């Protein structure tokens, strides 16, 4: 919902003006301050250029309080089979030797298995010695060698991303609206800057955030939730470890590609002279997955996932007490003088007082063409901005008040002339 | 090199009808005649397969012993477009020929041969897939598949293909499939059984079992054309035979050499004899074993 | 590797007005072409954009694409008196012309092909403004911004340039400013849309949207060097159009291959697809984007 | 310096140069199933009209 | 031969639908390929822990054994497996390939 909550007037030092083609146009080239409002609240920053009917405004509709991540070391993991193959060869037989099957290299391929084809995957070569003369099925009395050709693929049509938090970011979504009418759907966390065609915002002031991150680690699923774990970062991966397998991609997972880090002696093998059953016991993530999936009830927050940018987030029961730095890159904003009449009418007023959410009200705003409305009070603390068109409807926003019982005067005008405007209503104590 | 590869065991006959006019070189397969139907054969880096098991025959060479039969048409005419018996099992297929070339054959599903043909005066591409316009015409076929043939009697014509988890790949339709497949060209071998069908490799274990058998040598008529020679007329060691035998040591340490007063020279060869495979857990001995590049489209989602 | 660096799809046509030198030396462009407007846009150290945008168009391409119109005059002359359409636009520029030349084309505001010629037989000075007394001398013009074109058709009659706090860039009014002019050299890129002005911008934001397009696949003749053949004329399968095609595996399973009906072999490519630009947070499609080395004003205060 | 944003020029402008590994084939918009590049051209601005000297 | 993880096997005597009998096993998370498909298991429990101290003897058709004590790292002199191998036939034949401790064998 709209509504100005936290409103400030810029400084003059930082606001010059100008005129060109019948019109008075001011730019910024400086960087105010605002309190961050609540959940619903808006810090609006009024724009004032050379009277009082040229007054612009830009409204920054805070979402939620948030807390994002921190991502530094991440990798990529999932289920694998092994796919091994046997040939068995008598001695004096091309490079049949113990000495040499002994000391077999894994990237050296072997003349018996020179014509497997584009293997890109995890491939290794060992080798395993056996029996030997006229009752195994050689000529020679020496025992018969067996080259083993070992590759992993990929069986499962999934992957996982494993990755960990080094402090709670306390992010806000913030949706920042232009002076001409432009939203803009941006986010802010800590002390991060981004890019608007206004110029640049940050985040200033921010006491929110959770200790002890590092000892956790969670789970990225592809579409689905994500996932906790109550352990630490993984290290090195070694045998019987969650993550003894990782890569870095999830194609590299997908696909099992070779540039992967997998654990040393883990494939298992079964010389059995002429068979060889080739098992891995690999780790199943996906029992952790299930056993720990999103959402979670973790001391007193709330762990889920995030909608739309892809990432985890922790949802907080505290207040927002947070500053935004308003940077302008020096761009001008224009403002026509409008010559439309209306004839709004007073509706309800319902909401709380002295609270941070807000009073809601509501007007019967009735004009004959496309503009803008601009109001504000007696003393000069409080305007209402609506779009208003051609036709009849009803615009609401949130206005913040400290008394139940609000009786003040608007002066609201939708070409030069302000005609008054009484409101009322009974709030609600909502600390 | 020595071409000590050349000699072909049995008949050594590479020539089909249609085109290629080196027939009076290619039958037999001896050392003089240049065969272009085969000299791609022995160049190194190529088809390791067919070298490491250059002691059996090849396909054209089971045909002409009554191994392999003969499709119809035997020669596909690509002069009509729009559809012809060579389309599925070569447009999958991924091969590399050296071009100056017309002819190429391969194995079909059925189990026997399909070549294409350009008439004259034509030339494959790069793929060995459909002809071109026009240095030398090289009327023989290049062998698109990395196969090996031998000689067997065991059954097993109640198999069919034993990969699990591909929808489609190579011509066999096992199961139909809409979503998004991984279609990318692999190296899946293949078997034929004892009159079976084109049955798709999941994984290639061999076993060779080297004995006095005469296919575990190649036994030819000494010297100082070559055919083959049947090991069991040599004399035993301590004893006495029919003929007379000789070979390197190898031979020697086993049976009766003479030098010079032999008939025939034996000599020990790699990867020949029985050789056997796995399928369903049992092992079979088959008759043509050899590798293809064609599209394998695997489930994903 | 790259293998699409000379290829230039579509059209191809690199034909400058005024400086009649090189008409049948640049139509079309294939891969042993000798054309003076080409060879210095691949130069190495010259001009990496559109070294790495090799598989789009050009200036003279976009020209003859039926969708950007030729300016009047369209080759300009630098002995001229007062009045001159090419000279406030042509001396405001920072990049500087190498010698041999004699002609420069660039963009006007108005989004027309501009150019400029030394009467015979004069060349280029250093900064390329004048015309001073004359290895060769080249047969055309030289590429004065480094620009790639595409095939769009996205409006822009209403989007004008969105450079915040600047005061005259190049030879366009903006705003007033109320400080000290600041005259500085820098590079400030170039966005024209179908029909519309030249859009300045600050931070050039390019995206590459790729899929199943007639424009990712490439063709050339046989040979018993290479030359070039259009992609359009290539139908669908079970089809008939206007000349014959083939091609490989990845060519013949989306268009009909006629084998040897056709005089040129086709392969895959890939480089095409829908190139967006960042215009006021929307994502357009640009018909002609990309850097102009022009004077900027900006404010000291 | 990347060959994708080799145009901008060797500035006194403090820059960096980064890369990531991403995805490829026709599922992602490519033809090969070697994952793509990812070319990162990334330079600082002055964001502050002014400067302090702590 | 000596034991880091006592795994639980457990023998399965699969018969398909036709009638053929095929007798396998199954351990931790292995998986078989059968006529039908491949068998894994799904859960185990019942673990020994503490097997690194002990060794085993294998004998060839004849029974195993157990011997109380840590299992022979490196060879030496004093200690079980002074001369140790790689194959049974590397132990009847004496091959070059089996590692021995080093000045064991005495001269006078």
């Amino acid at each position: 919902d709209p509504g100005c909550s936290e409103l400030i007037q810029a400084s003059s030092r930082i606001t010059t003006c100008s005129t060109e083609g019948v019109n008075t146009k001011c730019r910024l080239s400086g960087t105010a301050l605002i309190r961050a409002g609540s959940v619903g609240a808006e810090a609006c920053l009024m724009l004032k250029g050379v009277k009082e009917d040229q007054t612009k405004f830009l409204k920054i509709k805070t979402v939620s309080s948030e807390l994002s991540c921190r991502e530094g070391q991440s990798y990529w993991t999932g289920s694998f089979s092994p796919k091994c193959l046997s040939s068995r060869r008598c001695h004096l037989v091309g490079e049949c030797h113990v000495n040499r099957c002994l000391s077999w290299r894994d990237n050296e391929t072997s003349a018996e298995f020179s014509f497997v084809g584009e293997s890109t995957t995890m491939r290794e070569n060992k080798c395993f010695e056996q029996c030997g003369g006229w009752g195994c099925g050689c000529f020679n009395v020496n025992p018969s060698c067996l080259f083993v050709h070992t590759y992993l693929q990929s069986v499962r049509k999934e992957a996982l991303r494993v990755f960990n938090c080094i402090d709670w970011v306390h992010k806000l979504t913030l949706e920042i609206t232009d002076f001409d009418g432009s939203v803009s759907t941006i986010d802010l966390g800590a002390s991060s800057s981004r890019f608007t065609n206004w110029g640049s915002v940050s985040l200033s002031l921010d006491a929110e955030g959770i200790s002890g991150s590092n000892s956790f680690s969670f789970i990225e699923s592809p579409g689905k939730g994500y996932a906790i774990v109550d352990e630490p970062f993984s290290e090195i991966p070694r045998q019987g470890f969650l993550g003894e397998i990782r890569c870095n991609s999830e194609s590299s997972v997908l696909s099992a590609h070779e540039s992967c880090l997998r654990a040393p002696n883990l494939i298992s093998y079964k010389p059995m002279i002429d068979q060889l059953e080739c098992t891995t016991n690999l780790i199943d993530p996906f029992v952790v997955f299930e056993r720990g999936s999103l959402p979670q009830t973790r001391n007193d927050k709330t762990f889920a996932a995030s909608k739309g940018n892809r990432g985890v987030q922790a949802f907080s029961k505290g207040s927002v007490q947070a500053d935004l730095t308003l940077m302008f890159d020096n761009f001008e904003v224009d403002f026509v003088g409008a010559a439309v009449s209306c004839d709004a009418a007073f509706l309800n007023l319902t909401g709380c007082y002295s609270c941070n959410a807000g009073a809601r009200v509501c007007l019967s705003i009735t004009s004959t063409g496309t503009g803008s409305l601009s109001a504000h009070n007696k003393d000069g603390s409080l305007h209402i901005v609506l779009p208003s068109e051609n036709g009849t409807k009803d615009q609401c926003q949130i206005l913040h008040f400290t008394v139940p019982e609000v009786e003040e005067e608007f002066m609201y005008s939708c070409d030069g002339d302000e005609r008054p405007l009484l409101v009322k209503g009974t709030l609600i104590a909502i600390d | 090199e020595d071409p000590h590869l050349r000699n072909r065991p049995g008949k050594g006959h590479n020539y089909i009808d249609g085109m290629t006019q080196e027939d009076a070189t290619c039958k037999p397969v001896t050392y003089a005649g240049a065969c272009s139907s085969f000299d791609v054969l022995l160049e190194k880096g190529k088809f390791p397969l067919f070298q490491s098991y250059a002691h059996h025959r090849t396909l054209l060479e089971a045909v002409h012993d009554t191994i392999i039969a003969k499709a119809d048409p035997p020669s596909c005419d690509l002069q009509s477009a729009h559809g012809n018996p060579c389309m599925k099992e070569k447009l999958v297929m991924k091969t590399h020929c050296p071009n100056d070339y017309q002819s190429a054959h391969y194995l079909n599903n059925d189990g026997k041969m399909a070549s294409v043909k350009c008439p004259p005066k034509y030339e494959l591409t790069e793929d060995c897939n459909f002809c071109r316009q026009m240095a030398s015409l090289k009327k023989g076929s290049y062998p698109l598949q990395d196969l090996f043939c031998q000689s067997s009697e065991d059954d097993g014509s109640k198999l069919k293909t034993k990969m699990k988890g591909v929808c489609e790949v190579g011509v066999q339709a096992l199961k139909k499939c809409d979503g998004q497949l991984s279609t990318a060209h692999e190296v899946v071998p293949f078997a034929v059984f004892k009159n079976s069908k084109k049955v798709y490799l999941d994984k290639l274990d061999l076993k060779t079992e080297e004995n006095l058998l005469p296919d575990s040598f190649v036994c030819f008529e000494h010297k100082g054309e070559l055919k083959s020679f049947d090991i069991s007329q040599c004399p035993k060691i301590g004893g006495h035979g029919s003929k007379k035998c000789t070979g390197d040591a190898a031979f020697c340490s086993a049976y009766e050499c003479t030098a010079q007063y032999a008939n025939a020279y034996c000599s020990h060869a790699n990867g020949s004899g029985i050789v056997q495979i796995q399928v369903s857990g049992v092992w079979k001995k088959p008759l043509c074993v050899g590798y293809e590049r064609v599209v394998v489209k695997r489930e994903l989602s």
